């Protein structure tokens, strides 16, 4: 079954595996799944403050 | 651009800039536009809005269906007054159309013309565009940028039919809804960090990036502009009187709905123009706005 695909650089839309316009591999462009649970919030938070307090 | 009627000063002791509302105000007047994901329904996604911020009501655009993802617009407080102004522009949408049996590209390129216009629907829909973006055998994914209400399910099928065969939707993501683009979407993981840290670390910084002013959701009217001495009048049930405004847009027609804001650019209410732009212009008196929905709280500006 096909998918479609889109381009994270471009952010262009294909069904090709790599994009036609840039290079990189195209992703699915749906969202990652979400619960209220946030099983790994503490991590994700936990990065995202490191990673600010930096560049 | 719009055209100055009477130049005049508004008093920053009321009210604010939309852009830099207190937190609880911009939240109280905000909109989140989130990035649906494939699974829960649009009534669950604006459940867990409301869950994540800990607010009492918000409400959502557009109805996504449960497997379709992308720009759904989620109303916060207040915000979800403005709901309705939300149809009125275009919306646009990546879809992947399976086809029973194959078609050449040059066939599809000639029914995708001949839905480009208006069209039927169980309702008469207008397709603004209808773009090819790729194909392999049966797989079509195409562009389209639809009036509201249009089903793209059915235009689908009736794609299939037009080609000689059948057809059938396989995948849909919305990338425009309202004003809203995907650029403007956000995670709800995102969301959910960002209220976390501003709980935390006390930081509104990722709050302010991610909620947007309901003002961004109405770009799409006309305006009115009126005086500070004229908002709490009409946010009490008031029109909008022509010696009340400031500022109007070019080519407002009678009849037309058009956005009453402050001199800061805050959304008053909404309306239907009573008088075209040059009359405005050239009455010294007379009801410029018949007000059909207030915005702003009561008390936000000086009752005169
Ligand atoms: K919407
Ligand atoms: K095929
Ligand atoms: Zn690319």
């Amino acid at each position: 079954e096909m998918r479609m695909k889109k381009c994270p650089k471009c952010g262009l839309y294909t069904l090709k595996e790599i994009c036609p316009k840039c290079g990189e591999k195209t992703v699915i462009p749906k969202p990652p799944k979400f619960s209220l649970e946030d099983r790994w919030g503490k991590y994700r938070r936990m990065l995202k403050r490191a990673l600010k307090n930096k560049n | 651009e719009l055209i100055v009627k009477e130049e005049v000063e508004t008093n920053w002791d009321y009210g604010c800039n939309p852009y830099e509302r207190k937190i609880e105000d911009l939240i109280k007047y905000g909109v989140v536009v989130v990035d649906k994901p494939r699974g829960p329904t649009s009534h669950e996604v604006s459940t867990w809005v409301k869950k994540i911020l800990n607010l009492d009501k918000a409400g959502h655009g557009g109805t996504l269906d449960p497997k379709v993802t992308g720009v759904l617009p989620v109303a916060l407080e207040r915000a979800t007054k403005t709901i309705p102004m939300w149809h009125i522009p275009p919306k646009e949408y990546v879809c992947l159309m399976h086809l029973h049996r194959d078609a050449s590209e040059e066939d599809i390129l000639r029914v995708f013309k001949e839905f480009t216009g208006r069209i039927y629907q169980r309702r008469i829909r207008k397709i603004h565009e209808l773009e090819l973006l790729d194909k392999d055998g049966k797989d079509v994914l195409f562009r389209v940028k639809c009036q509201s209400g249009t089903y793209i399910r059915k235009l689908c099928e009736d794609i299939g039919e037009a080609l000689g065969t059948s057809a059938h939707m396989q995948e849909l993501r919305r990338t425009k809804s309202g004003c809203f683009e995907e650029k403007d979407a956000v995670y709800l993981q995102d969301l959910l960090d960002a209220y976390v840290f501003w709980k935390e670390d006390g930081d509104e910084e990722e709050l302010r990036r991610v909620i947007k002013p309901m003002e961004y959701g109405l770009r799409h009217l006309k305006k009115v502009v009126v005086k500070d001495s004229a908002v709490d009048a009409i946010c009490h049930g008031a029109d909008v009187y022509v010696r009340g405004i400031a500022k109007l847009s070019k080519g407002i027609g009678k009849g037309e709905t058009v956005l009453v804001e402050t001199l800061k650019g805050e959304a008053v209410a909404v309306g239907k123009a009573l008088m075209n732009t040059k009359e405005i212009l050239n009455a010294d008196k007379g009801v410029a706005v018949d007000v059909e929905r207030v915005y702003m709280d009561r008390g936000t500006y000086p009752r005169m």
